[PDB]
DNA sequence: CAAGTACTTACGCCTGGTCATT
RNA sequence: AAAGACCAGGC
C-alpha cells in the first residue's frame, strides 16, 4: 500500500459503477447524478479542464 | 512587509485612509417607487430600526425624545441610546432599565431614523456627483430600497438585482451640508454639460407621448381622477376645449397644470417632417409637432424625450432654470403621478403583432435583400476577373471589402427604411421609438427586416478556418452569407451560420465591456488625481493646493456651468 | 432508413450509439480534420440538386442545435434572441431554482434552494430530454403580460401577482447546514458536546440556550430564530469557554434534520440543517429564460391584477420597455407558443433551427382557438373596472426564480464590530459590517464641496482617534491620562504636549512608518 | 422580513380613525375624506356614486400608496350643499342600490332553480 | 413537485385532477381531450396539470429515515 | 484685512450657506438663544433656515483670500441666494 | 486629556536619528529576547513586551493606563550588533 | 468647455507638458501626503524623509488623511461668532 | 436521548459520550427524531 | 495528501509551491440547480491570466463550431476564458498509436 | 342625485358557476361588486396546523400550506363564525374555529395518497369539499403524517385561501361601441360569447352618448360557497362595509360639528 | 549619448463557500 | 473564532 486515490464518482472503479436506479436510491444516490465529481473532505470537487 | 501595508488598494493610504469603511451606512435591492417624489427615498422599517441619529435632547423635545426613550428598540419610532454630557452611554435594548430613562438638556437619543431624515443615496460605480445625492427617508413595507424613476438616470441604475447604499449623516452640521448642497433637487442640472440629469424616462415618457396628441379626449371622471393626483393643483378644474356636445378635455390641457408657473419653451418633436418649418403650416403643424409652451400651457404639439428629457432646452431644463429646483421637483413627481394613471386607463405593452409587418413590406425587404447580394455577387465576380480599379488610399483587397460593406450597408438602411415606413401608427415599438423610452430605428429594422452584417474587430467575420469561415463553406467564399451578413431579421429566425456569426458579433461586444472598464476607471482615478485639490479661491482666481494660479477666472469667465446655456449670436453669421 | 429503424427498436435490439459508429454512419471529427471537411448544415437541403453550391460534401450535421450546450440549450427560440441575451442567460440558468437533486433529502449541504412546485416548460427545446431538465425543472410557467399597469414595473423590474405566491407561486425552501466539530487540541483542553449550564462557562453570549437537549444539539422541529444556539459546544480552559454554533441573523427557519457521526479523526461530529421557507416577496429577482431579469416590484392581489374577459389575471407583468431595445424576440415567440401549446394541450417545439415552426404558423393555430393571432388580449383594470385602451400581450412564459432573494443582500449598520488592526468596521454583512466609501466616494464629495460629510464619514463614522504628540517634536507623546503625566521621551518634555484628533488608520500608518525609520513629525505650530 | 402582516389592509389597529374629515382651503366647500385600510373597491364605487349628484362639481379619489392602505377622497359641491352632505347622500345611495340588487338577485335564484 | 392544488392564477382546485389526468392519458385520450375531460376549461389551469412533473414518486423510492 | 476694502462677493457662497445653517443649528440644539420668534417649530434645522432668512445669524464667516489675508463678512450682510 | 486639542497645521518628515530612536523607546537595553513569552506571561525585552502596549484586551500596560484603547502602542527598539542597509 | 479648459490647463500651466500619470502628479511642488495617495507611496515618503520635505497641509488629501476639515467648500472658511448680533432682537433661552 | 440510525432506522438509545454506533446494523451515522414540543405553522 | 490537497485546494501542484502553482482547477461543484451541476463538470478553462486586456484571446473563434457553446461564457473578466462544451463535443481519452 | 335601479337576470346557474348581468348600473359599481367576489367573501380556511409526525417527503410547511388551500364547505356556518380576532376566547373556540384531525400511516407496500378524505373534521358541515379528492401528501411504507389543525374565518385580502372564487370572468360593452379598447384592425379580434352584431361587420358603430351598463359575469365557485352564495354574500359584504363607513363619518360629523 | 536593462501600474462596490495555519 | 489565499457570483 502506498497511497488511496481520490475515485471519481460513476467511475469504472466507483461503487456506484453498473447500479441500477433502484440499487442507487437503496444507497441515497440519485440516479439522475450525473457523477463525474470527486469527494475530498464531504466536498464535492470538479476538476475543469 | 511594511512596505506592502502602505501600498495601493486594498493596502493603508488607499485602503485605510483615502477611503475607510463606515457606520451608519446600509445596502439593499433598489425597486421602483413612482409614487414617492423625486427626493425620497423608500427604507424599509429593519434598516431605520437599526440605524440610529443622534438629537440633543433640548426644552422644545425633551417630551418627544422622552417618548421615544419609552418605547426602546423594540418599537420602531424609538431609540437606542442615551448619550449623557459625560460622554456614558445608556443602553436601551438590554432590559427596560426604569431609571436610566431620564432626560434633560445635553443629552443625546440616538432616535431610529424617521420619515424626513436626510440620506446620501450612492451607487457604487460613483462617476459623477450627481450619483451620491441626498434624499428624504419614507419608511415603506418589505425589505428593499424604493427610488423614483428619474431618480434612474443619474445613478445609472435599473432594477435588476442592483444594489445602493445608504448613508446616513448623524451630525446636524453634516445633514445641514447634504440639504443645502446634494439634494436631488438641487442637482436636476449637472455642469458636465449644462443640461438636466434627471429625465422622464421609461413609461412615463411613453405615455407622455401618447397623451400629448390631438387623438386624446378626456372625460369629466378621467380629469378628476388625473387631477387628484397634482400635488401643485389649485383646485380649479379647467374649462374643457370641448363643451356642450360632451364635456371634454384634452391631454394638453391637462398638462398645462403640470407645467409650472409661466413656462416657454419651442421644442420639435422626434418625428418632426424637416419641411414643415419652411414651408406652411409652420405654425399650424398638421402632424403635431413643433411643441410650443406659453405662459405655462402647452399650446400645441407631442412631447417626447426631445422635451421631456435629458437635453439642452427641455421642458425640465427650462423649469429648473426658470422657476427653480423646488418647483422642478414638484413637476417630475406630478408628470410621474398623472401620467401614469392615464396609462392605466390607456395602457402599453409589446408583442408579436408589433414585429410583423405586411406581406408587401416583406417582400419589398427580400427584394432588396436579394439585389444586394445580386450585387455583391457582381461585385465578387469582377474582382475575380481584375476589373476593379484599386481606390486610392487603399488596396485592391481593401476596396472590394469596402464595396461589399457599402452595398450591404445599404441594403440594411433601405430594407429598415421601408420597415420604419411600414408600421401602424399603433405600433408599439414605433411607439417606444417615437417617445424616445427605449429603442432605436435600427432595433425595428433587425426585428422586421434584416439583422445587418456581423462584423468582429471592425472587419467581417474571419477567416477563422482555412479560407473558410465555417465547415459548410467552400473556401475563399466572400459572400454575404459566408462573410457575416445575417439575412434573416430577428422575427423571421437566424439560420445556424448567421447565428455563430451574432455570437461572434455580441462577443465581441461583451468583451468590449468587461475589458474597458479598467482602462476607464484608472484614467478617472488619475484625472481626479491630478486635480483634486484645485478650486476656485475667494478672489475668484483657480489655484491648486500651492496656491498656483491655474486659471485666472475660473472657465476665464467665472461662471459655473450648471447655470450657462446655448444661445445664437445672432451677429457673427449675417451678411453686411 | 434502416439504421433509424433499428435505433426506434432500441430496446431488445441491443443496437447502439457504438454500431451506429462502427457501421461506418457517423464519424468523430476533431477540429483540426473539419477544416478538410465540407459539412452540410441539413440533408433535406443541401444535398439535393439545385443551383449547385457544393457537390463535394463530406459530411452532415446530426442537428445544428447541438452547437449550443448544457445551459443556452434550455432557451426557447434562441435564433430569434440578441446573441449577448443567450449569453445572459446561460449565465442565468445555473442561478435559477429549483429540485438540484432528488434526494436533497440526505444530502447536508450548504445552501440549498429547493424549489416547491417546479414545472416543465411549455415551450421546450429537444435538447432538453437529454439534459435531464424535464425530470428536475427549474422555473414554473406564469401568465406573462408584457403590459405598463402601475409604473411599478418600470425599468427592469416585474408585478407579481400576490394572488399567485400566495398559492404556492414559485415558494422555495432555504436548507442551511451546520457543522461542529468536537476535537481534543491540548493536554487538558477538550471540547465537548454539551448544554451550557448558566454559571458553568466563561465565555457566554445573550442568546438562548433552552432549545438544546441533554447532547447540546437541537432536536428537529425547533423553531431557531436569529441568534438562537443550534449546537451547544464548549472548550475546558486551562472553568470553560463556550464556542457553540449561533444562526446567521435575521433567518427564522425550522430545524429540518440533525445527524451525528464520527469524522475521520474519531471525534464526535454534528451536522444540522434548517429550512426557511422564502415566499417570493417584492425585493427577489425573477428571470426568464431570454435574459429578462428583474426585480418584483410589487405585488399587487389578484383583484388589483388586470384580467382578461375570461379570468386570466397575470402573474407576471413585465415591461415592454425591456423588450424593443435588447430584442429579445425569443420572449415574445414563447409566450405565444405558450398560450397556443397550454390551449392545444402539447407541449410546444422551440428547437433553435426548426424551419416548420413559423410566427405565423403559431399565429393561425392560435387564431383556432379563439384568441387573438399575435397573442393580445383585451384586459380590463382591476382598479376602476374598465377597459385597458391598449391591448396586452399574455401568454404562458417559463419564468425561473433566481437565487438573488432580498433577505440575503439586505444588511444595515449602526456602530458594529471593529478590526483589530484598523479599528474600523468589519467586512461584510456576516460581520456586522459597513459599507466602504472608497476613493470615487470621495471624490464625489469634494466635487459636492463637501467638507464635513467627507470629514464625518472618514473620521468620525470609522475609527476616531485621540493622540498626544510632543511641540518640540511631532513624534506621539507617552500620555498617562488619569495620572495626567505626558511625557515625551527624547527631549525631557512634559509640559508642551498637544492633543491631536486623528483617525487610528492615520495614526498606524504615522507608526508603520517610524517603523521604517520615516518620521512623520506631526507639528501644531 | 419585514412583510407588513397580511392584516394591515382592513385591520385598524389602536389609535387611527377610518374616516378624517379636512376642508381644502384652496377652494371653498370642497373638502378631503381620508379613510384609513380601504382601497379602490369602496373609492371607485364612492367617486362614481358622487359624480350622479348634480350639485358636485368635483369627485375623485385616490390611493396615496399602493403599500400604504389609504384613500383620499376630494369633493367639492355646489354653494348650499356640503361635501359632507354629498358623502353621505352617496353612501346611502350606493347601500339603497346593493340593497335593491341583492333583492332581485335572489328573486333571479329563486326563479332560476325549480322555476 | 407535489400536484399544486389551487391553480396560480385563477384558483381552480387542479390538485385532485393530476390521478384522473394519468390514468385517462395512460388509457386513451390526447392531453387535450383528457384536461377538458377534466374540465379545465381555462388555459392557466391546463398550464399546471400539463406542465406538472410528478417528483414525489422520484423522492418516494428513497427509503424513509425511520420505518 | 481690515473692515474697509472688501474685495469679495457680496453673495453668500452655498458652501458658507450649508456651514452656517449646519453650525446655527448645533448652536441652537444646544440652547443658543434664537434671534428670530419661533412659531412653534422645534426643528434646529428649520430655526436657522428662519433666521437665515430673517437675516438675524450671529456669525461672522471669515473668507480666507489666497495671499493669506481675511475678509470678515457677517451673515446679515450677505445676500442669500435663495 | 489635559493637553489642548490642537490640530495639524504640517508634517515635516525625516529620518528617526538612533540617538531619537533610544530615547523615543520605552525598551531599556533594547529588545534582546526572541521569546514572546516564557510563562504565559509577557516577557520584559520580547517581542510582546508589557511596557510597548496594552494586551489581553482588558489589561494597562506599564507605559500608561492602556485599556487597549486609550494607548496608541509605544515604540521599541533593537540594538543591532553590527549596522545594515535600509532597503 | 471649462472642464476641458480646466484639465488642459493643469497640464500646460508648469511650463512643461505634464503627464496626468505618476510623473507629473508626482513630480509636482504639491507635498508628500499628497503624492502618496497617487502609485507611489513608500517612495514618495521614502524621499521626503531623506530630504526632510515638509508637507504644509494645504491641499485634501492631506487634511483627509489626518481627518481634518478638508480646505474645499464648507472647508474654506472658517466660521466666527458675532457678540454684538447675539444682545440685538429677541432672545427667549 | 434516542437517535435513529442512517441504514437500519433502529432507533437506539446512546449516552453521552459514547461512541456513536449503530446497534444491529454497525453504521457510524445517527439522527435525531424529531422534538416533542410542538410549533405552529399558520397555512399561509 | 497530495492528491487529496490538490483536488481540495484547488492549487494544482506541490502544497509548498503554493504561489507557482495553477489555481481555479478543482473547483466545488455548485448543485443549486441541475443545469449548473451538468455545466460545471462540463466545462474549459483557458490558463491565460484574466487581467489581460488584448481582445483576441477572448473572442469566440470560428473553430468553436459545435465544440464549445457560442453562448455560455461567464461575464465579467472571466469572459471567453471559461468555456462550456456543446452538446456533441467528446474530448479523446488516449490510444498509443503503435 | 339618486342609486339607479339595477336589473339582474340569471343565465346559467350551475353547482359551480352562475352566470349572469347586471343592467342599469355604473362600472365601478360592477367593479366593486367583482372584486368583492375575489377579496370580501369570507370562507373557512386552514389557518391553523400542528403537526404531530411527519414523515412525509414533504416538510410541515409545504404540508400546511397545501391544507390551507383545501377548499372547505363553509356554505352555513361562515355567517354565524365570528372571528378569531373578534372572538373572546383566546387561541380557539367552537365559535371561532373548526377543528380537523388527520391521521395516517402507510404500512402497505402500495402508496398510500394521503387526500382531503382523511381530514376528519368535527363540525358535519364544514368537510373539504367531498359531499375526486385533493391530494394532500404520497406516503410509503413506514412514512407517518398526523396533524392536528383549526381552520377559521377570513377573506381574501388575507389570503387567497379564504378566496371563493376561481375564475371570475367579468365583460361589459362585448361588442366595442364604447370604444373603450381601441382595437389596431378590428377584423381580427374574436367576437365575445355575447356579440349581438352580425358577421360581416367588425365592432358596432361609436356610440358617442353611450356609457357601459349591461355587465356579463361568470362566478365560478372552488367548491366551498356555491355561486349564489358567493354574490349574495359579496353584495351583503359590500353593503356592510359602506354601512360602518356611514356609521364612521357620521360619528366624525357630529363630533367635529 | 547612445545603446542596452529594470520598475511600477493596470475600475468601484457587494455576496457566498473552501482551505490551511493560528 | 481571526486574517490570508483561492474560487464562484451580483451590479
Ligand atoms: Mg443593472
Ligand atoms: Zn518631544
Ligand atoms: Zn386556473
Ligand atoms: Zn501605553
Ligand atoms: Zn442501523
Ligand atoms: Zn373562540
Amino acid at each position: 500500500f502506498i497511497g488511496k486515490i481520490p475515485i471519481m464518482l460513476r467511475s469504472t472503479y466507483c461503487l456506484l459503477n453498473g447500479l441500477t436506479d433502484r440499487d442507487l436510491c437503496e444507497l441515497n444516490e440519485c440516479p439522475l447524478d450525473p457523477g463525474g465529481y470527486f469527494i475530498i473532505n464531504g466536498s464535492e470537487k470538479v476538476l475543469i479542464a | 512587509s511594511l512596505k506592502q501595508r502602505l501600498k495601493g488598494k486594498e493596502g493603508r493610504v488607499r485602503g485605510n485612509l483615502m477611503g475607510k469603511r463606515v457606520d451608519f451606512s446600509a445596502r439593499t435591492v433598489i425597486t421602483p417607487d413612482p409614487n414617492l417624489s423625486i427626493d425620497q427615498v423608500g427604507v424599509p422599517r429593519s434598516i431605520a430600526a437599526n440605524m440610529t441619529f443622534a438629537e440633543i435632547v433640548t426644552p422644545f423635545n425633551i417630551d418627544r425624545l422622552q417618548e421615544l426613550v419609552r418605547r426602546g428598540n423594540s418599537q420602531y419610532p424609538g431609540a437606542k441610546y442615551i448619550i449623557r454630557d459625560n460622554g456614558d452611554r445608556i443602553d436601551l435594548r438590554f432590559h427596560p432599565k426604569p431609571s436610566d430613562l431620564h432626560l434633560q438638556t445635553g443629552y443625546k437619543v440616538e432616535r431610529h431614523m424617521c420619515d424626513g431624515d436626510i440620506v446620501i443615496f450612492n451607487r457604487q460605480p460613483t462617476l459623477h456627483k450627481m450619483s451620491m445625492m441626498g434624499h428624504r427617508v419614507r419608511i415603506l413595507p418589505w425589505s428593499t430600497f424604493r427610488l423614483n424613476l428619474s431618480v434612474t438616470t443619474p445613478y445609472n441604475a435599473d432594477f435588476d438585482g442592483d444594489e445602493m447604499n445608504l448613508h446616513l449623516p448623524q451630525s446636524l452640521e453634516t445633514r445641514a451640508e447634504i440639504q443645502e448642497l446634494a439634494m436631488v433637487p438641487r442637482m436636476i442640472v449637472t455642469p458636465q454639460s449644462n443640461r438636466p440629469v434627471m429625465g422622464i424616462v421609461q413609461d412615463t415618457l411613453t405615455a407622455v407621448r401618447k397623451f400629448t396628441k390631438r387623438d386624446v379626449f378626456l372625460e369629466r371622471g378621467e380629469v378628476m381622477n388625473l387631477l387628484m393626483f397634482l400635488s401643485t393643483w389649485d383646485g380649479k378644474v379647467p374649462q374643457p376645449a370641448i363643451l356642450k356636445p360632451r364635456p371634454l378635455w384634452t391631454g394638453k390641457q391637462i398638462f398645462s397644470l403640470i407645467i409650472p408657473g409661466h413656462i416657454n419653451c419651442i421644442r420639435t418633436h422626434s418625428t418632426h417632417p424637416d419641411d414643415e418649418d419652411s414651408g406652411p403650416y409652420k405654425h399650424i403643424s398638421p402632424g403635431d409637432t413643433k411643441v410650443v409652451v406659453e405662459n405655462g400651457e402647452l399650446i400645441m404639439g407631442i412631447l417626447c424625450k426631445k422635451s421631456l428629457g435629458t437635453s439642452a432646452g427641455s421642458l425640465v431644463h427650462i423649469s429648473y432654470l426658470e422657476m427653480g429646483h423646488d418647483i422642478t421637483r414638484l413637476f417630475y413627481s406630478n408628470i410621474q403621478t398623472v401620467i401614469n394613471n392615464w396609462l392605466l386607463i390607456e395602457g402599453h405593452t409589446i408583442g408579436i403583432g408589433d414585429s410583423i409587418a405586411d406581406s408587401k413590406t416583406y417582400q419589398d425587404i427580400q427584394n432588396t435583400i436579394k439585389k444586394a447580394k445580386q450585387d455583391v455577387i457582381e461585385v465578387i465576380e469582377k474582382a475575380h476577373n481584375n476589373e476593379l480599379e484599386p481606390t486610392p488610399g487603399n488596396t485592391l483587397r481593401q476596396t472590394f471589402e469596402n464595396q461589399v460593406n457599402r452595398i450591404l450597408n445599404d441594403a440594411r438602411d433601405k430594407t429598415g427604411s421601408s420597415a420604419q415606413k411600414s408600421l401602424s401608427e399603433y405600433n408599439n415599438f414605433k411607439s417606444m421609438v417615437v417617445s424616445g423610452a427605449k429603442g432605436s430605428k435600427i432595433n425595428i429594422s433587425q426585428v422586421i427586416a434584416v439583422v445587418g452584417q456581423q462584423n468582429v474587430e471592425g472587419k467581417r467575420i474571419p477567416f477563422g478556418f482555412k479560407h473558410r469561415t465555417l465547415p459548410h463553406f467552400i473556401k475563399d467564399d466572400y459572400g454575404p452569407e459566408s462573410r457575416g451578413f445575417v439575412e434573416n431579421s430577428y422575427l423571421a429566425g437566424l439560420t445556424p451560420t448567421e447565428f455563430f456569426f451574432h455570437a461572434m458579433g455580441g462577443r465581441e461586444g461583451l468583451i468590449d465591456t468587461a475589458v474597458k472598464t479598467a482602462e476607464t476607471g484608472y484614467i478617472q482615478r488619475r484625472l481626479i488625481k491630478s486635480m483634486e485639490s484645485v478650486m476656485v479661491k475667494y478672489d475668484a482666481t483657480v489655484r491648486n493646493s500651492i496656491n498656483q494660479v491655474v486659471q485666472l477666472r475660473y472657465g476665464e469667465d467665472g461662471l459655473a456651468g450648471e447655470s450657462v446655456e446655448f444661445q445664437n449670436l445672432a451677429t457673427l453669421k449675417p451678411s453686411n | 432508413k434502416r439504421h433509424i429503424d433499428q435505433l426506434k427498436e432500441r430496446e431488445y435490439n441491443n443496437y447502439s450509439w457504438q454500431d451506429l459508429v462502427a457501421s461506418g454512419v457517423v464519424e468523430y471529427i476533431d477540429t483540426l480534420e473539419e477544416e478538410t471537411v465540407m459539412l452540410a448544415m441539413t440533408p433535406d437541403d443541401l444535398q439535393e440538386k439545385e443551383v449547385a453550391y457544393c457537390s463535394t460534401y463530406t459530411h452532415c450535421e446530426i442537428h445544428p442545435s447541438m452547437i449550443l450546450g448544457v445551459c443556452a440549450s434550455i432557451i426557447p427560440f434562441p435564433d430569434h434572441n440578441q446573441s449577448p441575451r443567450n449569453t445572459y442567460q446561460s449565465a442565468m440558468g445555473k442561478q435559477a431554482m429549483g429540485v438540484y437533486i432528488t434526494n436533497f433529502h440526505v444530502r447536508m449541504d450548504t445552501l440549498a434552494h429547493v424549489l416547491y412546485y417546479p414545472q416543465k416548460p411549455l415551450v421546450t427545446t429537444r435538447s432538453m430530454e437529454y439534459l435531464r431538465f424535464r425530470e428536475l425543472p427549474a422555473g414554473i410557467n406564469s401568465i406573462v403580460a408584457i403590459a405598463s399597469y402601475t409604473g411599478y414595473n418600470q425599468e427592469d423590474s416585474v408585478i407579481m401577482n400576490r394572488s399567485a405566491v400566495d398559492r404556492g407561486f414559485f415558494r422555495s425552501v432555504f436548507y442551511r447546514s451546520y457543522k461542529e466539530q468536537e476535537s481534543k487540541k491540548g493536554f487538558d483542553q477538550e471540547e465537548v458536546f454539551e448544554k451550557p449550564t448558566r454559571e458553568t462557562c466563561q465565555g457566554m453570549r445573550h442568546a438562548i440556550y433552552d432549545k438544546l437537549d441533554d447532547d447540546g444539539l437541537i432536536a428537529p422541529g425547533v423553531r431557531v430564530s436569529g441568534d438562537d444556539v443550534i449546537i451547544g459546544k464548549t472548550v475546558t480552559l486551562p472553568t470553560k469557554r463556550d464556542c457553540s454554533t449561533f444562526l446567521r441573523t435575521s433567518e427564522t427557519g425550522i430545524v429540518d434534520q440533525v445527524m451525528v457521526t464520527l469524522n475521520q479523526e474519531g471525534y464526535k461530529f454534528c451536522k444540522i440543517r434548517v429550512r426557511s421557507v422564502r415566499i417570493p416577496q417584492i425585493g427577489d429577482k425573477f428571470a426568464s429564460r431570454h435574459g429578462q431579469k428583474g426585480t418584483c416590484g410589487i405585488q399587487y392581489r389578484q383583484e388589483d391584477m388586470p384580467f382578461t374577459c375570461e379570468g386570466i389575471t397575470p402573474d407576471i407583468i413585465i415591461n415592454p420597455h425591456a423588450i424593443p431595445s435588447r430584442m429579445t424576440i425569443g420572449h415574445l415567440i414563447e409566450c405565444l407558443q405558450g398560450k397556443v401549446s397550454a390551449n392545444k394541450g402539447e407541449i410546444g417545439d422551440a428547437t433553435p433551427f426548426n424551419d416548420a415552426v413559423n410566427v405565423q404558423k403559431i399565429s393561425n393555430l392560435l387564431s383556432d382557438y379563439g384568441y387573438h393571432l399575435r397573442g393580445n388580449e383585451v384586459l380590463y383594470n382591476g382598479f376602476t373596472g374598465r377597459k385597458i385602451t391598449s391591448q396586452i400581450f399574455i401568454g404562458p412564459t417559463y419564468y425561473q426564480r433566481l437565487k438573488h432573494m432580498v433577505d440575503d443582500k439586505i444588511h444595515s449598520r449602526a456602530r458594529g464590530p471593529i478590526q483589530i488592526l484598523n479599528r474600523q468596521p468589519m467586512e461584510g454583512r456576516s460581520r456586522d459590517g459597513g459599507l466602504r466609501f472608497g476613493e470615487m466616494e470621495r471624490d464625489c464629495q469634494i466635487a459636492h464641496g463637501a467638507a464635513q460629510f467627507l470629514r464625518e464619514r472618514l473620521f468620525e463614522a470609522s475609527d476616531p482617534y485621540q493622540v498626544h504628540v510632543c511641540n518640540l517634536c511631532g513624534i506621539m507623546a507617552i500620555a498617562n491620562t488619569r495620572t495626567h503625566t505626558y511625557e515625551c521621551r527624547g527631549c525631557r518634555n512634559k509640559t508642551q504636549i498637544s492633543l491631536v484628533r486623528m483617525p487610528y488608520a492615520c495614526k498606524l500608518l504615522f507608526q508603520e512608518l517610524m517603523s521604517m525609520s520615516i518620521a512623520p513629525r506631526m507639528m501644531s505650530v | 422580513m419585514n412583510a407588513p402582516p397580511a392584516f394591515e389592509s382592513f385591520l385598524l389597529f389602536e389609535g387611527e380613525k377610518k374616516i378624517t374629515i379636512n376642508k381644502d382651503t384652496k377652494v371653498p366647500n370642497a373638502c378631503l375624506f381620508t379613510i384609513n385600510k380601504e382601497d379602490h373597491t369602496l373609492g371607485n364605487i364612492i367617486k362614481s356614486q358622487l359624480l350622479k349628484d348634480p350639485q358636485v362639481l368635483f369627485a375623485g379619489y385616490k390611493v396615496p400608496h399602493p403599500l400604504e392602505h389609504k384613500i383620499i377622497i376630494r369633493v367639492q359641491t355646489t354653494p348650499d350643499y356640503s361635501p359632507q352632505e354629498a358623502f353621505t347622500n352617496a353612501i346611502t345611495d350606493l347601500i339603497s342600490e346593493l340593497s335593491l340588487l341583492e333583492e332581485r338577485f335572489r328573486v333571479a335564484i329563486k326563479d332560476k332553480q325549480e322555476g | 413537485m407535489i400536484i399544486p392544488v389551487r391553480c396560480f392564477t385563477c384558483g381552480k382546485i387542479v390538485g385532485n385532477k393530476w390521478e384522473a389526468y394519468l390514468g385517462l392519458l395512460q388509457a386513451e385520450y390526447t392531453e387535450g381531450d383528457a384536461l377538458d375531460a377534466l374540465g379545465l376549461k381555462r388555459y392557466c389551469c391546463r398550464r399546471m396539470l400539463l406542465a406538472h412533473v410528478d417528483l414525489i414518486e422520484k423522492l418516494l423510492n428513497y427509503a424513509p429515515l425511520e420505518k | 484685512q481690515a473692515n474697509q476694502k472688501r474685495i469679495t462677493t457680496p453673495y453668500m457662497t452655498k458652501y458658507e450657506r450649508a456651514r452656517v445653517l449646519g453650525t446655527r443649528a448645533l448652536q441652537i440644539a444646544m440652547c443658543a438663544p434664537v434671534m428670530v420668534e419661533l412659531e412653534g417649530e422645534t426643528d434646529p434645522l428649520l430655526i436657522a433656515m428662519k433666521e437665515l432668512k430673517a437675516r438675524k445669524i450671529p456669525i461672522i464667516i471669515r473668507r480666507y483670500l489666497p495671499d493669506g489675508s481675511y475678509e470678515d463678512w457677517g451673515v446679515d450682510e450677505l445676500i442669500i441666494t435663495d | 486629556s489635559a493637553c489642548p486639542l490642537r490640530t495639524i497645521k504640517r508634517v515635516q518628515f525625516g529620518v528617526l536619528s538612533p540617538d531619537e530612536l533610544k530615547r523615543m523607546s520605552v525598551t531599556e537595553g533594547g529588545i534582546k529576547y526572541p521569546e514572546t513569552t516564557e510563562g504565559g506571561r509577557p516577557k520584559l525585552g520580547g517581542l510582546m513586551d508589557p511596557r510597548q502596549g496594552v494586551i489581553e484586551r482588558t489589561g494597562r500596560c506599564q507605559t500608561c493606563a492602556g485599556n487597549m484603547t486609550e494607548c496608541p502602542g509605544h515604540f521599541g527598539h533593537i540594538e543591532l550588533a553590527k549596522p545594515v542597509f535600509h532597503v | 468647455y471649462r472642464h476641458l479648459a480646466l484639465l488642459c490647463d493643469t497640464m500646460t500651466c508648469r511650463g512643461h507638458l505634464m503627464a496626468i500619470t505618476r510623473h507629473g502628479v508626482n513630480r509636482q511642488d504639491t507635498g508628500p501626503l499628497m503624492k502618496c495617495s497617487f502609485e507611489e507611496t513608500v517612495d514618495v515618503l521614502m524621499e521626503a524623509a531623506a530630504h526632510g520635505e515638509s508637507d504644509p497641509m494645504k491641499g485634501v488629501s492631506e487634511n483627509i488623511m489626518l481627518g481634518q476639515l478638508a480646505p474645499a467648500g464648507t472647508g474654506c472658511f472658517d466660521l466666527l461668532l458675532d457678540a454684538e448680533k447675539c444682545k440685538y432682537g429677541m432672545e427667549i433661552p | 436521548m434516542i437517535y435513529i440510525c442512517g441504514e437500519c432506522h433502529t432507533e437506539n438509545e446512546i449516552k453521552s459520550r459514547d461512541p456513536i454506533r449503530c446497534r444491529e446494523c454497525g453504521y457510524r451515522i445517527m439522527y435525531k427524531k424529531r422534538t416533542k414540543r410542538l410549533v405552529v405553522f399558520d397555512a399561509r | 495528501d497530495g492528491l487529496k490537497y490538490s483536488l481540495a485546494t484547488g492549487n494544482w501542484g506541490d502544497q509548498k509551491k503554493a504561489h507557482q502553482a495553477r489555481a481555479g482547477v478543482s473547483q466545488v461543484l455548485n448543485r443549486l440547480t441541475f443545469a449548473s451541476t451538468l455545466s460545471h463538470l462540463r466545462r474549459l478553462n483557458s490558463p491565460i491570466g484574466r487581467d489581460g486586456k488584448l481582445a483576441k484571446p477572448r473572442q469566440l473563434h470560428n473553430t468553436l463550431w459545435g465544440m464549445v457553446c457560442p453562448a455560455e461564457t461567464p461575464e465579467g473578466h472571466a469572459v471567453g476564458l471559461v468555456k462550456n462544451l456543446a452538446l456533441m463535443a467528446y474530448i479523446s481519452v488516449g490510444s498509443q498509436p503503435s | 342625485p339618486y342609486a339607479n335601479q339595477p336589473t339582474v337576470r340569471i343565465t346559467e346557474l350551475t353547482d359551480e358557476n352562475v352566470k349572469f348581468i347586471i343592467e342599469n348600473t355604473d362600472l365601478a359599481v360592477a367593479n366593486s361588486i367583482r372584486r368583492v367576489f375575489i377579496a370580501e367573501v369570507p370562507i373557512i380556511a386552514i389557518d391553523w396546523v400542528q403537526i404531530d409526525a411527519n414523515s412525509s417527503v414533504l416538510h410541515d410547511e409545504f404540508i400546511a400550506h397545501r391544507l390551507g388551500l383545501i377548499p372547505l364547505i363553509s356554505d352555513d356556518i361562515v355567517d354565524k363564525l365570528q372571528y378569531s380576532r373578534d372572538c373572546t376566547c383566546e387561541e380557539f373556540c367552537p365559535e371561532c374555529s373548526v377543528e380537523f384531525t388527520l391521521d395516517v400511516r402507510c404500512n402497505e407496500d402500495q402508496t398510500r395518497h394521503v387526500t382531503s378524505r382523511d381530514l376528519i373534521s368535527n363540525s358535519p358541515r364544514v368537510i373539504p369539499v367531498t359531499s375526486d379528492d385533493i391530494l394532500i401528501v404520497k406516503l410509503r411504507k413506514g412514512q407517518e403524517l398526523r396533524l392536528r389543525a383549526y381552520a377559521k374565518k377570513g377573506f381574501g385580502k388575507e389570503h387567497a385561501k379564504w378566496n371563493p372564487t376561481a375564475g371570475v370572468a367579468f365583460e361589459y360593452d362585448p361588442d366595442n361601441a364604447l370604444r373603450h379598447t381601441v382595437y389596431p384592425k378590428p377584423e381580427e379580434w374574436p367576437k365575445s360569447e355575447y356579440s349581438e352584431l352580425d358577421e360581416d361587420e367588425s365592432q358596432a358603430p361609436y356610440d358617442p352618448n353611450g356609457k357601459p351598463e349591461r355587465f356579463y359575469y361568470n362566478v365560478e365557485s372552488c367548491g366551498s360557497l356555491r355561486p349564489e352564495t358567493i354574490v349574495l354574500s359579496a353584495l351583503s359584504g359590500l353593503k356592510k362595509k359602506l354601512s360602518d363607513l356611514q356609521t364612521q363619518l357620521s360619528h366624525e360629523i357630529q363630533s367635529d360639528v
